[PDB]
């Protein structure tokens, strides 16, 4: 439609992703996370 | 004139006057030969052949004749003396001649065919001369030097050595000791230098000047040109200038002192003001040997760069198409290569580029070694859309160029834009786009380096762009807003007036996400200053930029920038999703009028992400919002599978599948136990796969979190509530933190963070009913019946808790549970004090909890009166009346003025 | 090839490579002021050693030739 | 719990800048300030030393070729004298 947003629209580049602010501001990695999920995960739901 | 003088130095200079003699024998005819020489020779041929003078008076007239410009006049004589000199005595008749002859194809101005028509006759006379004397100096050093004036150098080295050794044999087998001949160590030392020897030629060279220091071709020449070859510019421009002094009119040595001129205004200059004024004269004295040399090809090719720096390009092409071209075969090959290169350059400047190649090529071809040339061949490719092939140009250069500074530039960025574009990243696996990435920085480090090391020389600011960007694209941003920033100090320290407002934006975009949101504005604002010319599209970025840094500190601001934003222009969907955040800030609202206005953004832009994850956040705040069954299906359509593989809504989504199961567990019925047993595993069957997408996704790890505090395994779980802290000050985490901490807990820990959550903020919903309930933390502090002094800060907490809740009476239908908290512990004190001893403090201090005693009470009796209260079952309202209160009136009053009495004892 | 003339050339020569050479080790020393930094940061400012400078400063040069090519 | 969705201030761009580009003629000028004319000083193939037996008098006329052995005992001026040294020699 109008173009004058349309400069606009191919100037201006993503600083953060929406995904991607999820994260604090020093962040940490919880990689640890999954292997200790399906530790406790299986040890503890049987039924 | 034309010949060496320095005082106390020997001379080399002929006789000016010569005698005949006659047969009359009057010993005098004289002829002095600066002056009385006819210009026709014919006229003193009558005076040789009248007295029957003999061979050396012929030759000393015309070498007095070739010694003044007139090499044509002697010829002639000679030639004339030919015709009368028979046999042997035409010898030395026939060496002049060759030498003649090699003198006038040594001449300006010449074409190709009369240089070998000059060079033919000299071969001639030089093989009569041969038939007669084979033997004499001159026609040895004649045969030397024709092998060199017709290329043939290693011919004519090998010639020299043998004539060289033959004559130090001959001298040895009779007695004689040899001394070094001049010509035959000036003849070897340029054809040493030919063959790229330059210490040896150097050698020679300077030894010539001690055995014969006005030596005429002067081995000064010779000196400078090894020093120059073996990087040695100041002692080379040293030896020019002094042979220059001491014979000005050596024209060779002016134009050689000329390029010294040019050179050193180019590399000893400190400011413009010298290097103009130094330059300057250079181009003078260029002015003024080129009015008596305009046939040289040094000179006019020196013409075509100073009319390229003047932007003249159309006289570059004519010097080289209409003076160089015509000449071509008869100029060196190192000084055609140049002429060529700035040719070239001239095309490339009128953006001629296949022109521009094909000279750089002819450059190249006459001279591989011509760096500059196979720079622009270089760049020429780049602008012919042939990026590969440059790059393949300049790392082929690279090989033996790993220090110049300009390569490792260009390198760098040629690496840079293939690290950053978009078509090799969908084509190269991601190792090797990394390893790229890696080395263009490499290159541009380098560069750095060595820019850095000349500490003289000033660094191009966009290599500190180049590496910021580079390192943007990897998520490193610390050091991508170290860079950028020493990319701006380096660039406003050059024309600060003018540095681009992109820098300063986005310096201010990378501090907000730092924090420092006055910075932001400033430097955003002083962008705002300098936005540009036509389509100012800048203004609508700039403002939302300014509009979103002002929105925690006057967001009236935001208000102002984000409405006249979205007036202007419709699509702007960052805008007027921001503006709706501040409309909640504020509740300046209708929520209906809000439903309204988003559920008709919803399908405009269906497939933007963004305003998906604001629908989703549009009904889980604040006020009311209860049920939202739809959405489940609201964020399982978010994803749907149409874009999969992404983490929003998809924890949106497992934070409320795990709140269903909580629920699920409250039933004491077994099958929705075993249903809540999958309500519990979604979680962490999903949660997998977003730490698996991203890990370092703060919010994943609070969901394991809100598990344990959940399923009783807190020890591991806090640990990580307090690493998400040192990645998160959202006040909910750390009042999870004391959550998760308040259980199988002593207190202090308790009530230091939630007086965190107090302080961390100001907010008005979360505050009062978090606190209401963890007053709690002192309550339980007092299970234990630690003092009474905590009782009353347990007492602070209820207090608050309650006006806040009854006077923020818009959402306030939740509370009679905590009503009774409060009156359970006006209950409580007193129940605590009711063993007791008497040496306690007493004046004014457990009248307070009588009172409120009462008042417990008294908020008693509305909770039995309500119908709708199903707390505790209703015999027991009325049990807990009665037992309490049976208690109550016949123990309080006991303990009062029990206590009375010891007031009187104390 | 004792010459007086080779003695001569290598007497002089191994003199001024001795001389240099020491002027060299001491260009550090002879005039090495404050003025360095002077000198350092007047050189860093010169137009004509920053890109685009040289032909600003040649263009700023009046002089030019009647070339008729 | 959960965040606001951010829209934090968005990066823009940088104009093209051509003369900082890789195909930049400038890049070519800063090298030419360093090696300028290096490629000229030998003006032709003679080297600029013109091989001419007419400046040793009594040679091609008397056939008296003693001058092309040069003159002994010359003392050479200080001019002179320092062009004897090796080349760089200023390390």
């Amino acid at each position: 439609s109008d173009p004058v947003l349309a400069e606009t629209m191919k100037n201006e580049r993503v600083v953060q992703d929406h995904n991607s602010a999820l994260r604090g501001a020093r962040p940490i990695n919880f990689g640890y996370l999954i292997k200790d999920a399906e530790l406790k995960l299986v040890q503890s739901i049987k039924g | 004139a034309n010949t060496i003088k320095v005082e106390g130095y020997p001379s080399m200079e002929w006789p000016t006057s010569l005698d005949i003699p006659l047969k009359a024998s009057e010993e005098l005819v004289g002829i002095d030969l600066e002056t009385d020489l006819p210009d026709d020779p014919t006229d003193l041929k009558t005076l040789l052949v009248e007295e029957s003078s003999e061979k050396e008076h012929w030759l000393t007239i015309a070498l007095a004749y070739c010694n003044h410009g007139k090499t044509n006049e002697g010829i002639r004589l000679i030639e004339m003396a030919l015709d009368v000199f028979q046999n042997s005595e035409r010898a030395s008749l026939h060496t002049f001649l060759t030498w003649a002859h090699l003198n006038l194809a040594k001449g300006h101005s010449l074409s190709v065919e009369t240089k070998e028509h000059e060079l033919t006759q000299a071969e001639l006379n030089l093989k009569d001369a041969i038939g007669f004397d084979p033997t004499w100096i001159g026609n040895m050093l004649a045969t030397v030097e024709l092998y060199y004036q017709r290329g043939h150098y290693d011919k004519a080295l090998e010639t020299s050595d043998l004539f060289v050794k033959s004559i130090h044999a001959e001298d040895h087998r009779s007695g004689r000791q040899s001394k070094p001949n001049c010509l035959f160590l000036l003849l070897r030392a340029k054809l040493l230098y030919q063959k790229k020897n330059y210490v040896a030629s150097l050698k020679i060279f300077q030894e010539l000047l001690v055995i014969n220091p006005v030596l005429q071709p002067d081995p000064r020449i010779g000196i400078g040109l090894c020093f120059w070859q073996l990087k040695d510019p100041k002692m080379a421009i040293k030896s020019w200038q002094r042979a220059l002094q001491i014979n000005s009119k050596n024209t060779s040595a002016s134009i050689l002192v000329l390029l010294g001129e040019f050179h050193n205004s180019l590399t000893d200059s400190t400011n413009d003001e010298v290097f103009k004024e130094t330059f300057s004269k250079a181009l003078s004295d260029l002015k003024n040997i080129f009015s008596e040399n305009q046939n040289n090809p040094v000179l006019l090719t020196l013409l075509q760069t100073y009319h390229y720096f003047k932007g003249d390009f159309q006289t570059v092409l004519d010097i080289y198409h209409h003076k160089i071209l015509k000449m071509s075969p008869l100029i060196a090959k190192t000084v055609l290569s140049e002429s060529s290169f700035w040719c070239g350059r001239a095309h490339y400047a009128l953006g001629d580029y296949r022109k521009s190649f094909i000279m750089f090529q002819e450059s190249l071809k006459k001279n591989e070694d011509n760096l500059m040339a196979r720079l622009g061949l270089g760049q020429t490719q780049i602008k012919s859309n042939l990026l590969e092939e440059s790059i393949i140009t300049f790392e082929n250069l690279y090989k033996t160029n790993e220090s110049l500074q300009e390569l490792n530039y260009i390198l760098g960025l040629l690496y840079a834009g293939k690290t950053l574009d978009v078509k090799t990243s969908k084509s190269i696996p991601a190792k090797e786009l990394n390893k790229l990435n890696e080395k263009a920085l490499q290159y541009l480090e380098r560069y750095i380096k060595l820019t850095v090391a000349k500490k003289n020389q000033l660094i191009i600011s966009r290599v500190y762009l180049v590496i910021s960007q580079l390192y943007e694209s990897q998520n490193q941003y610390k050091i991508s807003l170290d860079f950028l920033s020493k990319a701006l100090e380096e660039m406003e320290f050059v024309n600060k007036d003018e540095v681009p407002l992109e820098i300063l934006n986005n310096l201010a975009c990378y501090h907000f996400i730092n924090g420092d949101l006055t910075k932001a504005d400033n430097l955003f604002e002083q962008a705002k200053a300098k936005v540009s010319d036509m389509n100012k599209s800048v203004n609508i970025t700039l403002e939302y930029n300014i509009a979103r840094t002002s929105e925690k500190t006057n967001w009236e601001k935001s208000e102002s920038i984000y409405s006249q934003i979205t007036s202007s222009h419709p699509s702007y969907i960052s805008a007027r999703i921001r503006n709706l955040y501040i409309k909640f800030a504020h509740s300046k609202i209708n929520d209906s009028e809000m439903n309204i206005e988003i559920n008709g953004l919803l399908e405009m832009n269906k497939s933007d992400l963004e305003m998906r994850s604001f629908y989703g956040w549009y009904l889980k705040n604040s006020e009311e919002r209860k049920n939202s069954e739809k959405s489940t299906s609201h964020n399982k359509e978010t994803l749907v599978k149409y874009n999969s593989h992404d983490a929003y809504a998809l924890i949106s989504l497992a934070n409320l599948y795990v709140t269903i199961a909580r629920d699920g567990k409250k039933s004491r019925n077994p099958k929705e136990q075993e249903k809540s047993k999958h309500s519990y595993l979604k979680a962490i069957q999903l949660y997998q796969k977003v730490l698996q997408i991203d890990p370092f996704n703060v919010f994943a790890a609070q969901g394991v979190a809100i598990i344990f505090a959940e399923s009783k395994r807190l020890g591991p779980a806090l640990e990580i509530l307090r690493k998400i802290r040192d990645s998160l000050d959202n006040e909910d985490v750390q009042l999870n933190l004391a959550h998760c901490l308040l259980e199988m807990r002593e207190f202090g820990k308790a009530i230091e963070n939630y007086e965190l959550v107090l302080k961390k903020f100001d907010n008005e919903r979360t505050r009062p009913h978090i606190l209401n309930l963890l007053g709690r933390a002192w309550y339980s502090r007092g299970m234990k019946e630690r003092s009474v002094s905590f009782f009353q800060k347990a007492l602070e907490n209820a207090k608050t808790a309650l006006e806040l809740f009854v006077q923020q009476s818009a959402k306030n239908k939740f509370i009679h549970s905590v009503k009774f908290n409060i009156a359970l512990l006006q209950f409580q004190i007193a129940e605590t004090l009711r063993r007791s001893n008497p040496k306690f403090r007493t004046v004014q201090q457990i009248k307070d909890s009588l009172e409120g005693l009462e008042e417990g009470l008294a908020l008693f009796k509305e909770l039995n009166d309500l119908k709708e209260f199903n707390m505790i079952p209703k015999e027991e309202l009325e049990q807990r009346i009665q037992l309490g209160e049976t208690t109550m009136k016949s123990a309080l009053e006991r303990s009062l003025n029990e206590q009375e009495e010891f007031e009187k004892d104390q | 090839l004792k010459t007086r003339t080779k003695v001569y050339y290598q007497e002089i020569q191994k003199e001024e490579n001795a001389k240099a050479k020491e002027m060299a080790q001491q260009e550090k020393l002879q005039e090495d002021r404050e003025t360095k930094e002077r000198r350092e940061k007047e050189l860093l400012l010169a137009q004509f050693r920053r890109l685009g400078g040289l032909e600003r400063m040649i263009g700023e040069l009046d002089i030019k030739f009647d070339f008729k090519f | 719990s959960l965040p606001v969705p951010q829209l934090p201030p968005k990066l823009l761009a940088y104009p093209e800048a051509p003369e900082t580009n890789p195909d930049s003629s400038q890049l070519i000028n800063s090298l030419y300030v360093k090696t300028n004319i290096s490629n000229l000083i030998q003006q032709d193939e003679d080297l600029g030393m013109p091989v001419d037996l007419m400046k040793f008098p009594g040679l091609l006329n008397k056939l008296d070729s003693k001058l092309l052995y040069g003159f002994d005992n010359v003392k050479l001026d200080k001019d002179d004298r320092i062009l004897l040294r090796d080349p760089r020699i200023d390390r």
